RNA sequence: GGCGCCUAGCAGCCGACUUAGAACUGGUGCGGACCAGGGGAAUCCGACUGUUUAAUUAAAACAAAGCAUCGCGAAGGCCCG
RNA sequence: GCGGGAGUAACUAUGACUCUCUUAAGGUAGCCAAAUGCCUCGUCAUCUAAUUAGUGACGCGCAUGAAGGAUGAACGAGAUU
RNA sequence: GGUGACCACGGGUGACGGGGAAUCAGGGUUCGAUUCCGGAGAGGGAGCCUGAGAAACGGCUACCACAUCCAAGGAAGGCAGCAGGCGCGCAAAUUACCCACUCCCGACCCGGGGAGGUAGUGACGAAAAAUAACAAUACAGGACUCUUUCGAGGCCCUGUAAUUGGAAUGAGUCCACUUUAAAUCCUUUAACGAGGAUCCAUUGGAGGGCAAGUCUGGUGCCAGCAGCCGCGGUAAUUCCAGCUCCAAUAGCGUAUAUUAAAGUUGCUGCAGUUAAAAAGCUCGUAGUUGGAUCUUGGGAGCGGGCGUCCCCGCCCUCUCGGCGGGGCCCGAAGCGUUUACUUUGAAAAAAUUAGAGUGUUCAAAGCAGGCCCGAGCCGCCUGGAUACCGCAGCUAGGAAUAAUGGAAUAGGACCGCGGUUCUAUUUUGUUGGUUUUCGGAACUGAGGCCAUGAUUAAGAGGGACGGCCGGGGGCAUUCGUAUUGCGCCGCUAGAGGUGAAAUUCUUGGACCGGCGCAAGACGGACCAGAGCGAAAGCAUUUGCCAAGAAUGUUUUCAUUAAUCAAGAACGAAAGUCGGAGGUUCGAAGACGAUCAGAUACCGUCGUAGUUCCGACCAUAAACGAUGCCGACCGGCGAUGCGGCGGCGUUAUUCCCAUGACCCGCCGGGCAGCUUCCGGGAAACCAAAGUCUUUGGGUUCCGGGGGGAGUAUGGUUGCAAAGCUGAAACUUAAAGGAAUUGACGG
RNA sequence: AGAAGACGGUCGAACUUGACUAUCUAGAGGAAGUAAAAGUCGUAACAAGGUUUCCGUAGGUGAACCUGCGGAAGGAUCAUUA
């Protein structure tokens, strides 16, 4: 179920049980990893950048056809970006609703969402932290959060 | 969540086995849960099981051949000594003609037979009967 | 359901103990109060001075004066009401008699249909009333 | 300028008051004069601060914030003349 | 501004209750021998050796009572034990 | 600084701790003042001398409380040692004898020991075990037999009562021996010692539970019995008695603590819809619990018989192998993680527990004892085992299960090669000069090689993305009639309201009709066992703002998760505070009716409130009277959303798309019907199933009914109140589901 | 070699005083809970209990209770038609 809902989705990827790559795909390792250099330079995320690599380009999985992920190759160039893709979109989820709240203050649905949106945000900090992703110091406060984010 | 694998897939052949299914399908696979399967094989109560192997955890399939009782699980694997076993085995078996105890030892996953013919103890795993 | 971890052996004993004081038995047993309020003070006997002969209405369905006698403990000097057991052991009874006293059979709880008597005469004056009513032996004059 | 490592900071000089501690000591006396709250438990009234019968009443009286009511949209309400 | 008279419970005593007469409405919540109670130095308890004093309690209250009633810290050259 | 929700600190203990005791399926629950070990104390404290050892008390000093003598000037005290008194009590023994045994002390074979031994009291409790046995007559009974009931004796077993009727013994009197320090007791042994063998068995019962009387006489809801149901009000199976029976038996009853019964504390192993019970809802830290994945199969003769069983052999490295230079062998160093776990070994006082041996006359006991002795045995054979002893600590095998780590900015492993600083010993033996790269350690630069190094991507989770979807939320805006009030116009005498009336409004034009105006509420019908939201809750239009489930995904991260004390957000209505507004309805209040009364139900009016904004409160039958996450276990037809695939109809258009229908499939929801899945006391429930065939993880919570959600304390609140939350006492039922009847304005 | 005695220090009993904390306990008056009397008044609940019952909240009344607002069915409706 969710964790911060009362859902049972189901809605997954299924990956095929082939890991092999597809012999009409003609690019090469070197080539995708160029492809994902030039989209993370644009500034896409490694979410976007798999799914622009999969709709276009007809690559299936970034992993199978290199032998790497996508955050390990940016990683490995060294254009990775500051905070993990998810955690930097929760914070930007957690801003936009406060900058909504601070002009409705009855939207106490509201303030509910507010309140699960930053329990996510620090249960994914500490297992960030935990794993040495993001300093040990590293808080997130609520007042100096919308500067790093959009 | 799921916590207790071979928990899961011991409730799913009761169930089955209840029901009267020829065959039935558990869907987490293990090297627990094949042992266990393979000992219950040994001793006759199960038929053969096939693994489906995806690239994920595996899928059993295993036939019933209908002489299963229970083949119920005790979840907080308790260290079983020697001295205890028999009030494990009073307690959890019908009678003192049949039914096993499984518990995983040093040597290996086996019943509570071969467990004190070779003198061992080891972790509780389940019974069936 | 219950919890059933390898190490949850503390919060077993704690819930444990913790329910433990929800039963009267163990209640009453542990908390003290009640053998506070116990005239006899955990004791099985007592002894005790004749303070008055009373006689005490039976419950509703019966109908029957039982005979009583209004006790003063020698210790702690309080004041109770005990039952005297046959048919005629009240004429044993005199006022400023030491009387010996024990339960009258569930534990501090009336018994019959006598209200609100929990205790029974057993010797009178160092002589039993069983021997008083049998007649083996006679009053200390 | 080739020319060296105070970098755990040193050297010299100068300077107010204040606090804390210790020893000794006096016939237990020492905030030695001066300066300088007796205290507690309650009852009544007034909330408090304020004001008052100069020349017998400083109060519980008056005032007060707070509360409530009333009139009036200017050719008007209230008042002087 | 905010009432009377009668009867009434298995000991007595009260009167939950019931009759009537009457009012514009019959004093409600509260509070009391109170700075408001004549009788009165009321009755009971406490304080004392002894208290017309004080406090607590009671209430058919001569004649308590709601923009004023009842409380409640802080304060007072206020009254009292 | 140190210690704390892994419970510190504080309080209580009717707490000395342990070995152990009671109970006894297993698990446990209670008790250990008490003879063994350890500790503490000597009326309460405190301070000391001596001595190796004392904060000693049958040592001292002082104070306090008791208390002895006194010639009143002083002096002397410490039985929680042995006895023995008083007191307290429900509650516990003789002011006895002896150092004879076991040991202790001393200068010591010799003395002393209220340690200790012996005896006395002793129904604490435990073991054994009398109160009778036999025979012969009568009267019965037997599968009895002899002729087929008839009658008897070639048999057996009871009971009734007797001049039977003579045999055996003790309990007692009591000589001696024995025992013993001396006695006592036991065992021996003289002599007396039994026929109501009067040498006398009792304690509780006879309605049920629960074995035993529907006997008789008294009493008459009295006396009394009765643990509980109950008996007794004049024919008592229950009281008081007689008789007869029942149970245990030298013991039996009663009271109280405790154990089992109690699966009514539930770890094993309870429950939580309706019986008592799941928090209003969500988040959430401690706590607890966490998916899959890393060595498997192949070998040889011993081999649970390659006897294709398999005791089983397995087909770590480097250092002097102790039998500076042998293969004739096994020792020094380390573990290519650290643990949990399991097995073994050690170390674990005795007694007790279990248990081996042993005829104590048997047994409880005890640790003894047994073989021959022809009399010379100028003495032989033994035993005084063993098991268990939790947890913690130590050691050695195993490596399944579970935790934990190694190489990701390579700051990685391994083979070497540069360039660095010191030094135990060198011996380039006369000392001194010493060269010592000598040997290894000191840091440091460039290489080779590692198959160089990242398990997979959970019908776990988070996040991105796409098209939607929805009375989800907030802000603004728009509209609708209705109600009420008001202003004009018309005509009229009633209108309203009710069961009937009446209060009320009305020739002042009430009601009614028409046209307008104003205000504040409210969003009908559409509207559903439909949707959304964590719940509370959410329904006129349009716009804006963020949010969200489900779906689709060959996207991304890679275990990030589930439940959660403490804490936090929201939380209908009512209620509170401040400001606006106040149409309707309408607590309080007033009146009219009804009635025996009517503080009500009905009617008229009407305050607070009901509306909006802001701040409190935190409660509801806040309900599904039903925790959350996960898996499994029937069928069917629908419905909502999303997606996928198909004859066709329809919308425009020239065809496909895209909508509206039709037929299906998939996933997530609200539900429904049906079923001997199964469960349950049943009602009923596809969950309230997968439960004695009992264990997926985890939270809260109940323990007969009342007292009582009360008192008190704490805490929150402006208040109302909310949260936490007893006890005394009382009671034998209170309750749940179903059945039959009776009753129903 | 040395006794009495004294200054000081240190352990420090004990007494007085005050504070805190435990139990036990008196108390005018007040306000409850249990039990028994066919005591008085009414008849709120069980049937549609004669105003369906019940929950939360607020006000009021001799008393049970009544009334407003929101909720529940444990209801007296599992259902009401295009
Ligand atoms: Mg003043
Ligand atoms: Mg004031
Ligand atoms: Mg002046
Ligand atoms: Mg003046
Ligand atoms: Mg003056
Ligand atoms: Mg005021
Ligand atoms: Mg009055
Ligand atoms: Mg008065
Ligand atoms: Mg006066
Ligand atoms: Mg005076
Ligand atoms: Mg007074
Ligand atoms: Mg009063
Ligand atoms: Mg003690
Ligand atoms: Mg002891
Ligand atoms: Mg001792
Ligand atoms: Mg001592
Ligand atoms: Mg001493
Ligand atoms: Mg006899
Ligand atoms: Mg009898
Ligand atoms: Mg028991
Ligand atoms: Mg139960
Ligand atoms: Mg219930
Ligand atoms: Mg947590
Ligand atoms: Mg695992
Ligand atoms: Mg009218
Ligand atoms: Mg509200
Ligand atoms: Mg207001
Ligand atoms: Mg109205
Ligand atoms: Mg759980
Ligand atoms: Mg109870
Ligand atoms: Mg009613
Ligand atoms: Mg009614």
């Amino acid at each position: 179920g969710r964790m911060h809902a009362p859902g049972k989705g189901l809605s997954q990827s299924a990956l095929p049980y082939r890991r092999s790559v597809p012999t009409w795909l003609k690019l090469t390792s070197d080539d995708v990893k160029e492809q994902i250099y030039k989209l993370a330079k644009k500034g896409l995320t490694p979410s976007q950048i798999g799914v622009i690599l999969r709709d276009s380009h007809g690559v299936a999985q970034v992993r199978f056809v290199t032998g790497n992920k996508i955050l390990r190759i940016l990683k490995s160039k060294g254009l990775a970006p500051d905070l993990p893709e998810d955690l930097y979109h929760l914070i930007k989820k957690a801003v936009a609703v406060r900058k909504h709240l601070e002009r409705n203050r009855k939207d106490k649905d509201a303030k509910f969402r507010l309140i699960l949106i930053e329990s996510r945000i620090h249960r994914l900090a500490r297992y960030y932290k935990t794993k040495r992703v993001l300093p040990p110091n590293w808080k997130y406060e609520s007042s100096t959060a919308s500067a790093l984010v959009a | 969540v799921r916590m207790n694998v071979l928990a899961d897939a011991l409730k799913s052949i009761n169930n089955a086995e209840k029901r009267g299914k020829r065959q039935v399908l558990i869907r987490p696979c293990s090297k627990v849960i094949v042992r266990f399967l393979t000992v219950m094989m040994k001793h006759g109560y199960i038929g053969e099981f096939e693994i489906i192997d995806d690239h994920r955890a595996g899928k059993i399939v295993v036939n019933l051949t209908g002489r299963l009782n229970k083949c119920g699980v005790i979840s907080p694997r308790f260290d079983v000594q020697l001295k205890d076993l028999e009030k494990w085995q009073n307690n959890l078996l019908p009678s003192r003609q049949f039914g096993f105890i499984v518990l995983t030892t040093s040597a290996g996953i086996m019943d509570h037979e071969e467990a004190r013919r070779k003198h061992t103890g080891g972790k509780i795993l389940g019974f069936f009967f | 359901g219950k919890c059933r971890g390898l190490r949850t052996a503390r919060k077993l004993r704690s819930h444990r103990r913790d329910q433990k004081w929800h039963d009267k038995q163990y209640k009453k047993a542990h908390l003290g109060t009640a053998l506070k309020a116990n005239p006899f003070g955990g004791a099985s006997h007592a002894k005790g001075i004749v303070l008055e002969k009373v006689g005490v209405e039976a419950k509703q369905p019966n109908s029957a004066i039982r005979k009583c006698v209004r006790v003063q403990l020698i210790k702690n000097g309080k004041k109770i009401t005990a039952f005297v057991p046959n048919d005629g052991c009240l004429n044993f009874i005199e006022e400023n008699d030491e009387v010996l006293v024990a339960g009258f059979g569930r534990k501090g709880h009336a018994v019959g249909d006598i209200p609100g008597v929990r205790f029974k005469v057993v010797k009178v004056a160092n002589v039993s009333l069983l021997a008083l009513y049998k007649g083996k032996k006679e009053r200390p004059r």
